[PDB]
RNA sequence: UACUGUCCAAUGAGCGCAUAGUGAGGGCAGUA
RNA sequence: UACUGUCCAAUGAGCGCAUAGUGAGGGCAGUA
């Protein structure tokens, strides 16, 4: 009817696998654009974020990596003493203005995406829990705003059934959908995915049923279908 | 106590004469391979016009969770009716498990014509 | 350039879109003719021997007893049923514009016919020369079809059986030339693909064989056939 | 008794044996692929580390084409006295003509490999 | 394969790559 | 599953359709 909230969510979602790629990317370029001096650091935390974080410090002076403040509070303090070592072990040579400058304004860039990122993610698990609650208890947040995307809608999502479910927007791996890849299986032995996502897909296509006709709206289903799900889980190894 | 009380949304609900006729006659076309088994089974073949009628369980805990079929029903205009127990449902399909949802696909030149034929109308009649 | 093969799969072409027009024409004179003599098509089934026939009767139904030529194209059991059917003929003469006109196309079918005939007894005369122990298993036709999309003898050497056999599919998935050969095609459908898989696998073999121009005699080949035609009357 | 010219390189009843060791190592091993046609293929994707083949296989022809993609990316390649033998080496119930030890990153056998890739090319020219 | 015990199963068991692809044991009979 | 007998099998056993598809029993342990 018009301009349905789950679409504005739909596509809020969407600018946040948009930011992944573009942080992912910008993680690239600085690593490299980085490795320069210092090019040892990259191995060392293998974290985004993190690294990002600590290059936009460390910066062109690279002494008294030890009791900095946000040095110390960016990272884990067993992690701080291992640079030091392969910091006065320089590998590199000092940075242009002009080749640093571009690295400091893409760090800013990297967090001030990082924030609109998550800040984005508050959003849509929110207003998602009141479209569909209990299909949101099991998959997530955006994942269930993925299914629904492509779906169009909850109401028609509903009408599926789960193998089609279990398949929406696949084409990397053959049969594997949003909710092959979504959290709650990803998070297994390899071996136990296969089996995983059709369990999954099955339970959210009752729960998208139930949120269809607006039942189990403080998300009692949800929470029940995900608890025999993580059970199984279990009892599977 | 009378356990006559069941869920509302579970409309029409068989006459438990009637309800013996599609029970039987679901073991039956299990037996012609003209029965379909399953919530999402059933789904597929409203959408492909291929269902005579549709039997689900009022049992079926949460309902909802097959509500969506009567709403097909109506598009695909094909007749639906609720029996009691999901267990006693996928007994009649051959099925050591609960049943909630089966049809009767459509085949051409099966003996149960008729009998499907009948089942029918006995349906058509409570929704109306 | 001066790629011997390339012509030969060329040439084999023609010979199917002779193979074509020839089906064309028959379906074309049988639907003509069919105004001055009817029951004729179904006593003569064969494409050819029918248009034989419509070229030798023609108008005058009755010069089809004691024909010389026609006794030696049918059967006399055949050729007395014809006559006796055409005293009953059932359909009127043709006018000269509908007479010489299927006259003129059953003139062509004869000659599209035998040369394509002179076209096949060339593909086979080379075929066996380019891959002669490829031949003798599929046939000169097939064997110079793959060839064909293989783009030489040596490409086709160094080939997987399993790909090959794919060799020209695009009706059944993945059924190619091989697929549709004589031999695969000679049996009980079921019994088909075991058979195209077989098949396939022999001629990677004989394909290697000639891509080194040995055993070229065609012994190989024949050994080779016989395992495979051994291995069918095995299946039934 | 004296194998057909055509076979060549072929290897010491040493080396044989080293060969089909190497072959039954790197079976239970992911890294083997065993026949004459899955062989081709992996020649023809560029992943072939080696290609052992079986002199005694008639006609011989049916292999030979084999050495000749190993020219396209250099690759070697030996023909050992008997396939029943390299049949069980490759952990089946039949005679194998022929077989090609897959590219794997990091396989412990990456050193056990090398080895015999080192020790043909001393047979050849 | 039969039987027994347990778990899971139509509220879904099991399947799911590459087709110029795949890559090992399989069919039939009898016995348990 | 296992045993026997036999016929096949890297010189290729078995696969080959649908993927907005499939649709029934299965795993494991003990016994023969």
């Amino acid at each position: 009817e018009a301009a349905p909230e789950y679409r504005v969510i739909v596509d809020a979602n969407n600018l946040t696998v948009e930011i992944e790629n573009e942080l992912n990317i910008i993680h690239k370029f600085i690593r490299d654009k980085y490795s320069k001096r210092f090019p040892e650091l990259e191995s060392l935390v293998p974290n985004a974020l993190d690294y990002i974080r600590t290059v936009k410090e460390l910066g062109n002076s690279l002494d008294k990596c030890k009791n900095n403040e946000n040095l110390q509070q960016i990272l884990t303090n067993a992690t701080i003493m291992v640079v030091s070592v392969t910091a006065s072990t320089t590998q590199g040579q000092q940075l242009s203005e002009e080749e640093l400058e571009r690295l400091e304004e893409a760090c800013d860039m990297a967090l001030e995406l990082n924030a609109s990122k998550h800040r984005i993610y508050e959003y849509v698990e929110s207003r998602m829990s009141f479209i569909a609650p209990n299909l949101s208890i099991i998959i997530g947040a955006s994942t269930a705003a993925k299914i629904m995307g492509v779906a169009g809608g909850l109401t028609n999502l509903s009408k599926m059934p789960a193998c089609n479910i279990m398949l929406l927007g696949a084409q990397v791996l053959p049969h594997t959908g949003y909710i092959y890849h979504s959290d709650i299986v990803q998070s297994l032995p390899p071996d136990l995915r296969r089996k995983a996502a059709r369990l999954v897909a099955a339970k959210c296509t009752l729960a998208a049923r139930v949120d269809s006709f607006h039942e189990s709206t403080e998300g009692k289903v949800g929470y029940e279908l995900k608890d025999e799900i993580e059970r199984k889980f279990d009892k599977w190894q | 106590m009378t356990e006559a009380d069941v869920n509302p949304k579970a409309y029409p609900l068989a006459d438990a004469h009637l309800t013996k006729k599609l029970l039987d006659l679901v073991q039956q076309s299990c037996n012609y391979k003209q029965l379909r088994k399953g919530a999402n089974e059933a789904t597929k073949t409203l959408n492909r016009g291929i269902s005579e009628f549709i039997v689900m369980a009022a049992d079926a805990e949460p309902l909802e969770i097959i509500l969506h079929l009567p709403l097909l029903c109506e598009d695909k205009n094909v007749p639906y009716v609720f029996v009691r127990s999901k267990q006693a449902l996928g007994r009649a399909c051959g099925v050591s498990r609960p049943v909630i949802a089966c049809s009767v696909t459509i085949k051409e030149g099966s003996q149960l014509k008729q009998q499907i034929q009948s089942i029918q109308q006995s349906i058509e009649r409570l929704l109306v």
